[PDB]
């Protein structure tokens, strides 16, 4: 892995960052509410008389079990567009409140029920915000709403005109019924959801969790915080969840992160040996997966700790170095130098009787390579 | 009369716990050191953007509010009441007395004379603050009950208001009133504007102090 | 950028090698931080220790010498200094030298200078009594040695009383060390606070674009986050290069002051304090070094009248190493920085020429 | 960036603290230019004549 | 339709300002090394003999 | 269509080039400090005794 990181076949002595340690998780756990109250859409999608286009209706679907699959696959809908969220992932999310608006328009006016359109319908009958989130559903209803002689009961604002619907109208002039579902998320504690698909729960163990919408990873622990009521969690400093409330039992649990860090490889050089030692940086040496040695800089594997002290060779950190000495690899607290007491007294002096001439070198970079790049040709 | 709030009408902007963190928010607040009407004992007021509302007594003369646009039929309105039993939220089309109240025998409730088309029901000294707001068809109510050591004057101090209710009505509101228990045998009204505040959070997660960032150069 | 999600991680591969460059840059600046410390403090070969019985001529170094009953074996003034001043892909590496090792280095420098003068920075340490070293340093600023030996107790009392005031003024100023800590923390916080901006997307969470969008529509929204987060990380890495190039020059100046003020006596003006440099003492600080500069300052001046030369027997006499002065009626020679008048003789003057070319000659 | 317009300011608000960093960077430079001059020229206690 | 173009304008104009500020940072560190040399010259060549 | 694909290449390559030039400017300033120190050593160590 070091040879691959450097892109070479000979690594010289050093210490190299090679990858990262990510304590993978295990066992997932959902946590929806005490499911029960289902949703009878068969009132808004099964009405005997719809509502005008200039006074649309507005039903506020609420806490329930919504199954958008019976909608999505019913194949009876001529138009099913989802904007904030693709359709298949609806039965796996939870919001605060779903609104359903209902009305009746012409056939070729269904393209103005979309975010950012213009026309007599979207201008002043029914306007969709520019960051819509829900889905728009529409189906033809020629046999129900159009009657011989003209059905003049379906008006629109243009101040009011009436579609005169008649059964012998070309498509694009026959009545279409439209339902606009708009999922909103204020700031409550929770609301409607999906089939859920069962659930479970655990503790102490890197895990992959979902708490009625909150998707995350980490270790869960008994949240012994002063977490008051009228809440649903609490993202402390930095703005991180760092805590949740279990919907079913209503207890606070902290979500510390999952252990991880960097991985370094210590080598004496391939021209000396092919043995290697490995540093897991600031990881406790009990959660890594001989010589396992704990350092202030992480957990070291593959080197033995000695009690001697040498000059530093390969720097590990916090005063610890490594060397290939004692045919192997070992750690130790580098030495600063040999000790020396000077024979100080108040009437003693040391005077030299000889000398040496010394010559030493000093090297300094003066210049570098002059390069130009044509910005256009690059 | 008019009076001066000092640091009053701070509510928790939402759920989500929190500790020592001078957190900054933009929302609808009652500005510090404001000009709050004074009422003694009442008339139809405006709403226009939320409302602060305090009150002081040991008996219970303040017996809820009534909201809406017209406070009559032909359009819908809310009604929040409390007899000596407990709270009664209600949403119908009403016919409200232009001077509606309740008596204190102890027979009462000359408030309305109509309860048609009800679309929502519910049944079941002192300083009592309330913050009323109405956003996206939701009528939010924050509240707090502090004990004064006076009887009926607006005190000074800091006390954050905790959310109480949430009603998915859809109702339009432009006006509101009050309800009082007559004699047969003091309250204020602030308004809320879009301000930016700096809230100081305790280690238990309560708001202990705040800064209004548009008062003066120091703030 | 991605936070352990394979969808974002595959889109990121399309950007080439930006993230190997960023790591190379940060590694290059984390190695030179240990190189910075090594060249300020490892300026000794031996670890010198001071003698058990400490009689340095009346001078008292007890507040700057190591204290065994203290934490990390620091001096008393090294403690006042250390009292005054795990996430998502972000880690902090420890320095190679601990604080104990750096306090060891400064106590070896300080025991070398108290005990050998400037000899240990040129070769083997040769001991000399402390007052004779002080007399050599007085010679180096142009005062004679009898001025130290006749004022020993006063000079030692002034030194002790002036070391006693550093301790008060600090115990009761390390803004240059506080600012580099603050700047780094303010930048690391701005880096994390950017993980919650949209940059023109529907949310800031990848588990929210991967939950209400189909894969063909979530690519366009994930790329908007990738571009923003890459920009923010690369801004962080540029400003660290520019801040490290400034810390490097400060450490290069500290390494020169350790050589020229602690292992020598400097003649450069205002390089090792204000006054005439006598000696310097190092102390370690959290991410830096404090120098205590001891200088000589002249005081209590008088005026006299001067002449450039003296005429006598038709010859012109100039002082060998002083100035001719007059107290009103008599003519003496002093040394130029300390008043100590002497009779003008042929032992402290020399002759050149006759006394009609100099302007200002006096007869004496 | 924007410059008067208001459709621009709300869109730029989506980029976080990019503009706060730049103003801090430029303010540090301007405070350093006065310290440069104080260090070169104000090297004297008294104003001598 | 307009938000799309305004985001391109914003991106370009923010890139220009970052280029400007980074170069001012690099150019001020060069002026500081020069004022440091001037301070040492004023100390050592004007307030003394070198 | 060619234009929309060419613009992403232009955007990526411009950023590559800018990173190269900024890191050359930071490295040339380090080489200049070294060359000033070597000039000072040439004057003070070869043309005199220090
Ligand atoms: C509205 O109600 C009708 C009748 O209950 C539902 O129609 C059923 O649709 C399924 C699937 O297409 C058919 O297998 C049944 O035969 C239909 N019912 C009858 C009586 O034949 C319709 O699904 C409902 N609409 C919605 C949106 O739920
Ligand atoms: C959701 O339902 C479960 C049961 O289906 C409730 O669990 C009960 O919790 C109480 C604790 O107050 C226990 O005494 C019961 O024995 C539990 N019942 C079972 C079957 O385990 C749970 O409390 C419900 N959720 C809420 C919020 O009340
Ligand atoms: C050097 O100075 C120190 C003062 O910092 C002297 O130590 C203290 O002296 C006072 C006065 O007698 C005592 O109360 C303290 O207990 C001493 N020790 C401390 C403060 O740690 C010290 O005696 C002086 N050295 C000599 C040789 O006189
Ligand atoms: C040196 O002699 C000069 C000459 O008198 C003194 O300077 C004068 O001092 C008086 C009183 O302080 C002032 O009023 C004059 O303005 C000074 N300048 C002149 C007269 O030119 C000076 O005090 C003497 N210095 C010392 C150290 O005694
Ligand atoms: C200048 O200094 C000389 C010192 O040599 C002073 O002259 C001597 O003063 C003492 C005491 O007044 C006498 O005992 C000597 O007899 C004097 N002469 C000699 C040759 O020593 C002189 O007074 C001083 N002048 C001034 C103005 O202070
Ligand atoms: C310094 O001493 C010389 C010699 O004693 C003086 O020179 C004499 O000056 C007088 C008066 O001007 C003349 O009459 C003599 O002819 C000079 N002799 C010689 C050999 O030059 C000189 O004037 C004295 N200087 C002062 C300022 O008194
Ligand atoms: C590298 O290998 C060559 C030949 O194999 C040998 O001469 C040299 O000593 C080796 N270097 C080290 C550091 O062992
Ligand atoms: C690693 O975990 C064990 C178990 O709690 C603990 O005893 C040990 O101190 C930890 N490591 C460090 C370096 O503290
Ligand atoms: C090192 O010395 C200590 C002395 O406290 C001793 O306890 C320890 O066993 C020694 N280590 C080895 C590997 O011998
Ligand atoms: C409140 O406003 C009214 C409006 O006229 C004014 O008369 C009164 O003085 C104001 N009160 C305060 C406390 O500013
Ligand atoms: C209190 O008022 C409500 C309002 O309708 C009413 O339903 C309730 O019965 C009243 N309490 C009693 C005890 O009648
Ligand atoms: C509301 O009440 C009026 C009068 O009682 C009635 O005409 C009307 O139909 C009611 N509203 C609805 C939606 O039924
Ligand atoms: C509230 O009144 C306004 C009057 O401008 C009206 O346009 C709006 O539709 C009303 N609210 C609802 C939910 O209808
Ligand atoms: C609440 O806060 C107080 C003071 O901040 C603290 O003493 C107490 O432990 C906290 N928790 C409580 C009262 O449950
Ligand atoms: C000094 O100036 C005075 C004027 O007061 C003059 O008489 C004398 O000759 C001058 N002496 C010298 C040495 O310049």
């Amino acid at each position: 892995e070091t040879k691959c990181t450097l892109k070479s076949f000979t690594v010289e002595k050093g210490i190299y960052q090679t990858s990262n340690f990510r304590v993978q998780p295990t066992e997932s756990i959902v946590r929806f509410p005490n499911i029960t109250n289902l949703c009878p859409f068969g009132e808004v999608f099964n009405a005997t008389r719809f509502a005008s286009v200039y006074a649309w209706n507005r039903k506020r679907i609420s806490n329930c079990v919504a199954d958008y699959s019976v909608l999505y696959n019913s194949a009876s809908f001529s138009t099913f567009k989802c904007y904030g969220v693709s359709p298949t992932k609806l039965n796996d999310l939870c919001f605060t409140n779903v609104y359903a608006d209902s009305f009746v328009i012409r056939g070729d006016e269904v393209r103005q029920i979309a975010p950012g359109q213009t026309g007599k319908i979207a201008d002043y009958n029914y306007k969709l915000p520019d960051d819509f989130t829900g889905c728009v559903i529409a189906w033809n209803s020629n046999n129900l709403d159009s009657k011989v002689g003209g059905n003049y009961n379906y008006l629109y604002r243009l101040p009011l005109q009436s579609y005169g619907f008649q059964p012998t109208n070309g498509v694009g002039y026959q009545p279409y019924r439209v339902v606009v579902l708009s999922f909103e998320l204020l700031h409550a504690p929770a609301t409607v959801c999906g089939p859920k698909k069962s659930t479970n729960l655990v503790k102490n163990k890197c895990v992959n969790f979902n708490f009625n919408g909150l998707t995350g990873t980490g270790v869960l622990t008994e949240s012994n915080k002063k977490f008051l009521p009228f809440q649903q969690f609490g993202r402390d400093i930095a703005d991180t969840t760092d805590a949740v409330r279990d919907p079913q039992t209503l207890e606070i649990l902290d979500i510390t992160p999952c252990s991880f860090g960097g991985v370094s490889v210590i080598t004496p050089g391939t021209n000396t040996s092919n043995q290697v030692a490995v540093l897991y940086q600031g990881v406790n040496c009990t959660e890594v997966p001989s010589n396992v040695f704990q350092t202030r800089a992480g957990c070291l594997i593959g080197a033995e700790h000695v009690n001697n002290s040498y000059e530093c060779d390969i720097p590990i950190g916090a005063g610890i170095c490594a060397s290939y000495q004692t045919q192997s690899i070992i750690a130790y607290t580098m030495s600063l130098g040999a000790e020396n007491s000077v024979a100080y007294s108040n009437n003693s002096i040391a005077i030299p009787t000889n000398f040496t001439i010394s010559v030493t070198t000093e090297i300094l970079p003066v210049s570098m390579t002059k390069t130009s790049v044509d910005c256009t040709m690059y | 009369a008019y009076t001066n709030s000092f640091t009053r009408g701070v509510y928790y902007p939402d759920k989500v716990f929190r500790s020592s963190v001078l957190h900054s928010t933009q929302d609808l607040f009652l500005p510090f050191f404001s000009n709050v009407t004074w009422f003694h004992a009442n008339p139809v007021l405006p709403f226009n953007d939320g409302v602060y509302f305090a009150s002081t007594e040991k008996s219970n003369i303040i017996r809820g509010w009534i909201f809406g646009t017209t406070l009559d039929s032909k359009t819908q309105s809310l009604l929040i009441v409390n007899n000596a039993t407990n709270v009664v939220i209600k949403v119908c089309e009403f016919q409200f007395c232009n001077d509606p109240f309740l008596g204190v025998m102890e027979s009462e409730f000359r408030v309305y004379s109509s309860a048609n088309n009800c679309t929502f029901e519910y049944v079941s000294k002192n300083l009592r603050e309330f913050v009323f707001k109405n956003i996206d068809g939701y009528f939010k109510i924050y509240s707090k009950h502090t004990p004064i050591n006076l009887v009926r004057d607006l005190p000074q101090g800091f006390s954050a208001l905790e959310p109480l209710v949430d009603l998915p009505i859809g109702i339009n509101i432009t006006r509101f009133q009050t309800l009082l228990a007559l004699h047969r045998s003091a309250y204020y009204v602030g308004y809320l504007q879009p301000r930016t505040f700096l809230l100081k959070y305790n280690e238990n997660g309560t708001i202990t102090d705040a800064v209004d960032c548009a008062l003066d150069p120091l703030s | 950028i991605c936070g352990d999600s394979t969808e974002c991680s595959n889109l990121l591969l399309q950007y080439g090698s930006f993230c190997t460059q960023l790591n190379r840059a940060l590694t290059g600046i984390a190695v030179e931080q240990d190189k910075n410390t090594q060249e300020v403090f490892a300026q000794v070969k031996q670890i010198y220790k001071t003698p058990p019985i400490k009689d340095f001529g009346g001078f008292n170094f007890s507040q700057i010498l190591p204290d065994p009953s203290k934490p990390s074996k620091r001096s008393f003034i090294e403690d006042l200094l250390f009292n005054k001043v795990k996430f998502n892909g972000l880690t902090v590496l420890p320095p190679l030298l601990t604080d104990e090792m750096i306090a060891q280095y400064t106590s070896a420098l300080l025991a070398g200078t108290i005990t050998s003068g400037w000899t240990f920075g040129a070769g083997a340490a040769l001991q000399i009594p402390f007052a004779m070293q002080m007399a050599y340093r007085f010679n180096g600023i142009g005062v004679t040695q009898n001025v130290l030996y006749e004022n020993q107790k006063l000079i030692a009392n002034q030194f002790n009383s002036a070391i006693g005031k550093i301790q008060d003024s600090l115990s009761s100023a390390l803004g240059k060390l506080q600012d580099v800590v603050n700047q780094n923390a303010q930048a690391l916080n701005t880096l994390v606070k950017q993980l919650s901006s949209n940059f023109g997307a529907i949310s800031s969470v990848l588990n929210d674009i991967l939950s209400r969008l189909d894969p063909p529509e979530a690519e366009v929204q994930i790329d908007r986050l990738i571009t923003g987060r890459l920009q923010s990380l690369q801004t962080y890495v540029t400003q660290q290069l520019i801040r490290a190039a400034e810390i490097r020059a400060s450490a290069n100046l500290a390494a020169t002051k350790m050589s020229e003020c602690v292992l020598g006596q400097s003649k450069r003006v205002d390089f090792c304090g204000k006054g005439y440099h006598l000696m310097s003492f190092p102390q370690s600080a959290p991410h830096g070094v404090v120098f205590l500069h001891v200088t000589y300052v002249p005081a209590q001046e008088k005026n006299f009248t001067t002449a450039p030369a003296i005429c006598h027997d038709g010859k012109a006499h100039f002082p060998r190493e002083g100035v001719f002065v007059s107290n009103g009626t008599h003519w003496f020679v002093t040394q130029r920085n300390f008043y100590e008048p002497q009779i003008i003789t042929t032992d402290n003057t020399f002759v050149s020429g006759n006394c009609d070319v100099v302007i200002g000659i006096v007869n004496n």
